[PDB]
């Protein structure tokens, strides 16, 4: 299974509303996650099952989607929303898969 | 076309399905087991103790 | 049995949405489910549809490529991805559920959601 | 990677013999293994599934109530218990794995064995 | 966990092949051992966990099963192999219980 | 069989507080202990889970690195040692044993202690 | 597992029939645990994993279900079971969580 | 194979029952199991289904919400669990395996129970 | 390695008797004993596990709180003071050695004396 | 599912083209294997999924259809491919059932 | 909580390294782990997992054979151990715990630690 | 929305050659499709046509029992089979993607193929 | 429980980094101990349960692993540490086992 | 800290040979020893161990019953009296020390001896 995000690229600025959309190659479900890597740093899960909030994480970034088409959306980007945010999905039988990552830099 | 559920269709057991290991099973530790005693454990003497005083 | 639909607001063109709706009071995996516009001073419009498992979409012709419809069992919800949002797309937006039928053919639209007022506007 | 069977020989009518089959080179906890008989003058048949715990068992309908296939994942060793032994089973029977699927749908048998032979005969 | 033994009696001759099937009631995994008391004595053990081989029996003796359902193959009985055999369970967390044992006697 | 509970009170917030369970009648060190808190005016809740030995403990998230349970088969007894107490966490302590199951899956609590009153106000 | 009992309080005689129902907001199989507590001591147990009955219990006391709707069903109400009913869930990678309790009323 | 029911008798208008069901004789946690009525005067009724798991489940028009199934496959039973009932469930309830079929759209009820007798009378 | 007893005999129910295990040629103190009873007309029961230094022990349902097994490293031998005997108590009883075995779950009862008589009636 | 596979015996040189039919009595999809088992020996998967090539297998070997009508080709015959071979479906509802087997013989 | 990784560096190819994975401030014997590797210039990618208690392990087809990944629950620490190191394996390496998922089907990489440098080069 | 073919050559006449047909950019298992000939010295003409399911086929009155038609809907793929070849059949084969339409009487062919060059000599 | 070695004989040279890889039939958690003995001497301890070091023995040696895979890594060699080295377990319930021992040798 | 042995020689098959190994340098009334052989072509092999009374005594398989270990505390020595010796047994005799844990799963060997040969031949 492929994931691939779409765009690559993404500047936006504080206060600004920003999606980042991840598509799979075959059908995951709703088996999806994402994370955040700021650089120089180990990455952070932000959303698992695709829809839920880790405990912690603000209330500003949500989920949404199932199948083959997911989207992260950023209700405010605020100025340390600015990382490389990644895609992975874990199946019933598929291994664990990462996408290429989007990055997020200042406008 | 009909996109509802179609309630007649077959409710069985699928013979020619994965019979595999599933490999992204919960590989965590599952609180929820027995804590109790296993009375059914080896009696013997563990010839591999400690030796000393 | 209940049909709640949520997400809505007022985004600039261009701008990305992302609608729900949550299903309630019923077995929500057995039913396919459709998104319905209404833009004042015309008739309701038809969107999407999705198929019971998310195998199936069909969308209206002026909204293939932007529109996502995808559905969640577990959770018991809808979701209508909408992208490169245009000015023409001020509406409400339904959640219609489609009657179970004893045959081939589908069924009418009969448990409707409350709406979602969806504005895009500079 | 290597799958290798024993206990074949020649046993009378009504008579019960037991097959053992041995994998190695691989983690055989894992994979949910065939039995498949090749009888000259036909084609390959298939016999028993087990899987890959032991908890699901289908059998050919020609061999219900008087196979038995078993696991030991311990051990890393298949056994098919045979029952009231008749002419027509004198065959060749082979070990199969079943391939990993990224699906629920299943696979073909990539490792076969090399075949022990049962003769049935007074 | 409930051990029945059948057949109950199993007439053979010397040189004979004798199998006697040993069914739990619930999956005892291969835990499970085969015993052999002639009249007048104490048992002694012929198989443990179901497979293997106790030190100092024939190899005549074999076994195999895992699971419910148990077999023990004798390959050529012989005139002192005519005794009452009896199946045990110990699973991890079920206790020791027997069979009610079958006599292989003298056709 | 008789299982005992003791050390309650009336404790300041943020003090700490200790309880104990001194079993009667049976083998302690074979089973594995639990604690429940009953509040007035709601149902039981769980607290913490004793592993047979000391090796596996489990808490509920409100009460995560504030209570430690630890047990003593020597002179059976239980130990819910609580730290940082609040105003919340007023209620009834039982004990519970679990019960003893020939499966991997645990059991309900058959034994369950007469409890005692902590009551945490200023 | 938010656990929910319906009805919330239950008005019987001596000799009626009495059913108690208990929900699961997911699904739990089959394990699933009726208690009984008398005001002032502590509950129990009644029925355990659902179906089977606690030894020593009174064969009164009758329970049947499985996934997300359980009853308990006492077929001769006697002076002695005016008491809270409570319903436990301890799925297979689930914690411990209880009901909200019924109470049993003269009427 | 068996199959045999069990929990008739007689209750009031208003009161709940429940049915049991037991098989025996062959894998019950493979098929997907049926319940029908037979009211003296009439013809067979279908009353319910469910889907070899629990997962899904249909019901008659009539008994939506009155009557819910559930089955227990470690212990091989049924439970179709009755309330609210009325003068019209006076029946006899038996039980039904779905054959085996090469297909998707089911196939018939091969196995039938000697059925319980249910009175609702005052 | 020889396993001989002794104790038995004839007794009115209600009374208590006491036997014993003396074990010789082989080291008596590295090994967990059980005591197994065989009534004529029925199989082998388990009655009783030391746990080879007097920590834990576990007995058949019907026995406990009557039978009380013990033992004495320092003579080579078992103790089961019987009390409370009824007329289901008569049968032949037997020591069993359990095998040593290279893990944690234990293993068969691998020397067995060569029992003794316990008759009680009136 | 009854198959079967045409024509039974094909002669054939080195470096000829060789094409095997498989015709399935109903509707298998695309559920469907190919083996080659030469005299002796056991037999070795090919194509699985009527498509798709395992691992290890020369590229010389492609198979093809849909439904119930399947070919295997061989683009280039050479000394190692001259054995039987057999067609197996394993349909959704449907147990693994194989076909009688073409024999590939020199010409 | 805090999870740290140790042991990486600059090796010929050919040649055999091991990493170390130090996990502090949880319950390091109830989770299972993983190796995650990030190449500049490429995503994040998968390498092995290990099943809580070293029971089962699986690997990325890429690494099969030369990568052995084992777990020290004594002293809270991970080892993947490289032999036959390549230029391609030149990353870094990640140690990802599995999230606590109410299910059977496990969950996402949740605590990541801060990575450590492999460089495999002539 | 692309569609390509590929599986030419030049065969001698009596062979068997299997052509095919790669999708994508639309959802390929939506639409029924065709496979169409382009003879130089002469105009287009039908093949076979495959009805979106494999459930019907029709061919050309020349081609009848030597040509099959496929279709693959997992892979996006076509495939003609040709068996018995002459040299009539030197031609160019493109896929031809049926238009939809609203109405029970189909339309023309919208989305065309590049077209591979099968040649037949001797 | 067998243990085995390998490779049996690895040529290196001083300042060459050095692993030597010890293989169980069955697991033995972390029970593990590694031994050297120079010819004419006799063996002294260097790692103890298969990860600390004894006290005395320069940091050079270094092991981990666990289950069945023991390894032993030797990151700067010296013309002291040419010798022969011996890998022994001790299980819970089994008894101690020696390997049949790797021997270096200057390249 | 120093341990050295005595006793050696060459002796005919059936004699019987004891030897003397003495401690120095460290409390050996406190520590359990072992002894190991060393035999050419084949790695180290165990033969007995002392559990620091003389209480309790372990032999490998092979020499049960002609072996006998025995410590003299007062003196810090160890005797190894070996009956009917064979060919098989030339070796190199070494004693071990058992590491100081602080557990009770004991330790590896840290002191070593120097070894005595003992060849056993016509």
């Amino acid at each position: 299974i492929q994931m691939t995000q779409s765009p690559s690229t993404l500047s936006a600025s504080v206060g600004d509303r920003v999606t980042i959309t991840c598509r799979a190659s075959q059908s995951v479900s709703t088996w999806l996650a994402w994370y955040q890597q700021k650089p120089g740093q180990g990455p952070k899960l932000l959303i698992y099952e695709a829809s839920s909030l880790e405990s912690g994480v603000p209330s500003r970034f949500s989920g949404s989607g199932s199948g083959t088409e997911f989207t992260l959306t950023i209700s405010s980007l605020q100025p340390d929303d600015f990382a490389t945010y990644y895609c992975q999905q874990y199946n019933s039988y598929s291994f664990w898969t990462f996408g290429q990552g989007t990055k997020v830099e200042i406008k | 076309a009909n996109p509802n559920a179609n309630p007649n269709a077959n409710p069985n057991a699928n013979p020619n399905a994965n019979p595999n290991a599933n490999p992204n099973a919960n590989p965590n530790a599952n609180p929820n087991a027995n804590p109790n005693a296993n009375p059914n454990a080896n009696p013997n003497a563990n010839p591999n103790a400690n030796p000393n005083a | 049995v209940q049909l709640v639909e949520s997400g809505g607001g007022v985004v600039q063109p261009g701008r990305s949405l992302t609608l729900s709706c949550a299903a309630s009071g019923f077995t929500f995996s057995n039913y396919g489910m459709h998104w319905v516009r209404q833009t004042p001073g015309k008739g309701l419009a038809w969107v999407a549809i999705i198929w019971y498992d998310g195998s199936k979409t069909y969308y209206e012709d002026s909204v293939k490529g932007r529109f996502t419809i995808s559905r969640d069992n577990s959770k018991n919800t809808l979701y209508l991805q909408m992208n490169s949002l245009r000015v023409d797309d001020t509406a409400v937006y339904y959640c219609a559920r489609v009657r179970h039928s004893s045959s081939r053919h589908g069924s009418a639209f009969d448990l409707w959601g409350q709406g979602t007022l969806v504005t895009v506007s500079s």
